[PDB]
Formats: structure tokens, sequence, C-alpha cells
């Protein structure tokens, strides 16, 4: 009746899977850095307060965890070539995290769920014309690859057993997260935020450090040094997200 | 400037909505165009957009290219889905009449699902309606309305397929992966040599008898565990119409009941046959 996804070997060990998500990933990375020269009105705070309510809204409809994410990647695209006024920031959010949800979960989001956490003055005609509006500026490429969609193939490749696995995931799911809501890590390469949440979820709960980011490197073919310095910026960012 | 394409003939209509091949009275040139049918876009629409566009990087030769998408709008939206024209599906393609086609025709099949997969891509609505074929014998895979990324841990639609092509883990309710759409490549590979489908049944246990019929009933190391109706339920079977001794063999590959053992389309490729 409601059937979940196992872990298929055909996917997580076949090589050319990963190989093609690698060679797509750079298509979804959100351009430049649009508060300097596109964005005007709307500043990097108010981008962190509207992420940590769209985390809110996931969290508490217990959406799927690419949901949040993903919906992220959506706004930073449409504010990278859309000027956007702070007034629209919240509707903008809303109809990004349906989108997401929309592509990802078996039951979506609705436009009546998100009324609940949007203001009142919010309509859901709004939120249809928005979700047209949306998916134009961002020419319905929604299936962007993310951070989360690379977990399980780099799971797949430490030796720790599948029921060990289960709080290193958990883990790093917060780091994802924490991720999404930052704007410094808005153009690192998913698979780096990936590898880096992995990194310092690992070394988080306790093969040594340097072993290991060897490791995480090699997998997504990065530089040791790199990776090293993004798993050190996630642990910053978790320890000061305040 | 802008030119029209105005539609010429409905070729087909689902509850997804209306497809038609449509003709620039100006130039000639032809496309097909899917017009879609608190509230919002349907879960659906945005799917199979999504993918395609995913899917448009690479320009693979044998899926559909979607060339644009027009929304325009009256209370009610309506979203125009344009492709490339391609003549024909795999049945037209059949009742024209050479095994050597037959080879051709299945290598470029198994190379767009390996595609697909490599690319995390499962279409779990494979059927000859759904394969379709040029003018110069290019197989085109098409309708990704029913398609998703197949991501370990989420949530799965229960029902999926068509009942003539469904996989018996499906049917089962069980459970289920890449290897759906195998399955519906067998049953599609046997169909090009049968012109007939190779299972009608009538419903989901009538489909997993005429099922048993042929490849024989599993034992019970087989059988799956997350199903309810057991496999007591089923009369015992046996197994064994006119291919190769190869093919043979690399259809029963296809057709193989447990779907972890079931044969990849890469490894199909590979296969002696072709
Ligand atoms: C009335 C029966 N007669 C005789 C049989 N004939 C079969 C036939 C079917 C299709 C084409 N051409 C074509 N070219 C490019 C495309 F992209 C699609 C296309 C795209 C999509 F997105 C689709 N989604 C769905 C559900 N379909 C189905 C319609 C297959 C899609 C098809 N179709 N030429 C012939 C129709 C006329």
């Amino acid at each position: 009746h409601a059937p979940r996804a196992g872990p298929d070997p055909r996917l997580l060990g076949d090589q050319r899977v990963l190989q093609s998500l690698l060679r797509l990933e750079e298509r979804y990375v959100p351009r430049a850095s649009y508060f300097q020269c596109v964005q005007r009105e709307i500043k990097p705070h108010m981008r962190k307060m509207l992420a940590y309510w769209m985390l809110e809204v996931c969290e508490e409809q217990r959406c799927e965890e690419e949901v949040f994410p993903l919906a992220m990647n959506y706004l930073d695209r449409y504010l990278s070539c859309v000027p956007t006024r702070k007034a629209q920031l919240q509707l903008l959010g809303a109809v990004c995290m349906l989108l997401a949800s929309k592509l990802r979960e078996t039951t979506p989001l609705t436009i009546e769920k998100l009324c609940i956490y949007t203001d009142h003055a919010v309509s859901p005609r709004q939120l249809r014309d928005w979700e047209v509006l949306v998916l134009g500026k961002l020419k319905w490429d929604l299936a962007a690859v993310i951070a989360h969609d690379f977990l399980a193939f780099i799971l797949h490749r430490l030796s720790l057993p599948r029921d060990r696995q289960a709080l290193v995931k958990k883990h790093a799911q917060t780091f994802l997260a924490l991720c999404a809501t930052d704007y410094t890590f808005a153009m690192y390469p998913p698979s780096m935020i990936a590898t880096g949440s992995i990194g310092a979820a690992v070394q988080g709960l306790g093969m040594s450090g340097d072993e290991l980011t060897e490791l995480l490197a090699g997998i997504t073919g990065t530089e040791v040094d790199c990776l090293r310095a993004c798993q050190e910026q996630i642990e910053a960012a978790l320890r000061e997200s305040l | 400037a802008t030119s029209r394409y105005e539609p010429v003939a409905e070729i087909g209509v689902g509850a997804y909505g209306t497809v038609y091949k449509a003709r620039d009275p100006h130039s000639g040139h032809f496309v097909a165009l899917k017009s879609v049918r608190g509230g919002g876009l349907p879960i659906s629409t945005v799917r199979e957009v999504a993918l395609l566009r995913r899917l448009e990087a690479f320009e693979h030769p044998n899926v559909v290219r979607l060339m644009d998408v027009c929304a325009t709008s009256d209370r009610e939206i309506k979203v125009t889905l344009v492709f490339e024209h391609v003549d024909q599906d795999l049945r037209t393609y059949l009742d024209k009449a050479p095994a050597e086609t037959i080879k051709d025709l299945m290598r470029q099949f198994l190379r767009g699902l390996d595609f697909l997969h490599a690319n995390c891509i499962v279409h779990r609505d494979l059927k000859p309606e759904n394969i379709l074929v040029t003018s110069g014998g290019t197989v085109k895979l098409a309708d990704f309305g029913l398609a998703r990324i197949y991501s370990y841990q989420m949530a799965l639609t229960p029902v999926v397929v068509t009942l003539w092509y469904r996989a018996p883990e499906v049917l089962l309710q069980s459970t289920y992966a890449t290897p759906v759409d195998m399955w519906s490549v067998g049953c599609i590979f046997a169909e090009m040599f049968r012109r007939k489908p190779l299972f009608c049944g009538n419903s989901e246990a009538d489909q997993l008898g005429k099922i048993f019929d042929l490849i024989g009933l599993p034992p019970e190391d087989d059988w799956p565990r997350d199903v309810s109706l057991p496999r007591g339920a089923f009369p015992p079977r046996g197994p064994r119409p006119e291919m190769e001794e190869s093919g043979a063999q690399l259809l029963l590959e296809m057709l193989t009941f447990n779907p972890h053992k079931r044969i990849s389309a890469f490894r199909a490729l590979q296969h002696s046959y072709l």
C-alpha cells in the first residue's frame, strides 16, 4: 500500500551513475552572487530568515529531506535572474517549496497547506500565479542535483555496515539543511556539500580523519585541501548558526 | 518574427490531456504538441517536464527531444509541451513488412533505457505505444509523465505500469526499482516476434497467473516477503515462439521473477545475441 524505495545496488554500484551526477551538478549551481548586482532590496540576512522559515515549514510538515534544499536551489536560481522586492520573498519561498514538493514527494505540499504558514494576506490565487511565474523563469528545470542526492552514493562506498550508517545519515542531514540556510555555501558544488557534511558527521561521531578526507575527495574527484576547507566551514557554520 | 504550429491530427488522448501532430502552415515543418488538461499545475506535468529538461542536456538519440514548454492564459491556464515530431510508434513500424532490424531496434531500445537508468530515471510505463520510431528507423522513447528519479528511502507510488506490462513484484504490491522497466522490455522484445501481447491478463491476479504459466511458479526462496498474497495461492507451473537460440536466453533473463537477478539494460546490450 505504501512502499518505500530500497537501496538499488544496480544504481549505487554503477560508477556511471555517480559520474552522471557529477557531470550534471554544475548545471544547477546558481550563477553568481546576486546580492551585489541583481538584488538591491533583498539582503543576505533576509535570505537566511526566509530559509529558516522554509525549513520550519518543511520540518513541521515532515517533508522528505530533499524538499527544503531543493526549494532553496529554486530560490537562489530565481533571485539570480529576477530582481525581486522584500515584500514578495515569502510568496516566492512558498512557491519554491510547493514545486520542490510536487517534484519529489508522493504526498506533496498543497497550496492550502502553505496558506497556514504564509501571512494571511497571501492568497491561493497568488500562489497559483507565482508557481507559473517561477516555472517560467527557471525554464521548468526543476530536477536539480542537490547535495542529498549524493548521500546514498557516498555512504555506499564506505564499508561501515548499513545499520551503523543510521546515525551518520541522520547527523549528515543536519549539516545538509544547515548549508542550505547559509548563503556562503550557495555556490559550492552539491557533491562538495555532501562529502563535507558526511565528513563532519562521521568525524563528529567517531580509519582516521585524513584518510577519510582523502577517500571522500577521491570519491568525487575533488581536491583534498578543498574538501578539508569546506568541511571546516560547515563545522564552523553549525557552531555559529546563531 | 513569430510562427505558429497548427494542429493537423490528434495522435493520442489520455487523462494527461491530448497529443497532437502540428504543422507550421508557412514552413511546413512538423512538431508534436502535448497539451496539459487552491490547485496548481498537475504533478505529472511538473515531473515529466523536469525529467525531460534534465535529460535535454545530453541530446541522446533514443529519447524524444523536448523543444519548448509554453504556458498561456482566462481563469484556466493551458500548458503545451513541444516535441520534435516522430512519424510513428513501434506498432505502426512493425506491421510494415527481417530479424536484422529487430536486433538494431532492440539495440537502440536498450541504449535509450540504459541511458535513463544510468541517469537515475525509471520510466514505469514502457509499452509499444510509448516506443516511437522515426522514418529513418531511429527508436525514440516517449511519455515520461509516469517517470521518476529513483532516490533511496523515498516513498513510491504503489501501482505503476499498465497491466499487461507490469512486473510481478508490482502486481504483488511489493517494492520495486529499475528492473520494472526491464520486465517491460522483455514483454516488448517478445511482442516484436508475436505481434500480439504476451500476457493479456484480465486483472492483477489473472496477469500473475498468465505470467506463471510461462515462466513457471517461483519456489519459495524467490517469493517476495513484503506481499500479502502467498505463494501457495497459485498453481504450480513449468517453463515453456519463433526467435533464435541466444535470443530466447536473453528474453528469459529479462523475464526473471526476482528483480535482483533480472538482467540489466547494460548487460543485455552486451549479450551474444546483439
Ligand atoms: C490515433 C492513432 N494513430 C495511429 C497510432 N499513432 C501512434 C503515434 C504516436 C505518436 C506519434 N508521434 C509523436 N512524435 C513525437 C512525440 F514526442 C510524441 C509523444 C510525446 C509525448 F509526450 C507523449 N505522451 C504520450 C502519452 N504519448 C502517446 C501519444 C504515445 C506521446 C507521444 N509522439 N506518432 C504516432 C497515433 C495516430
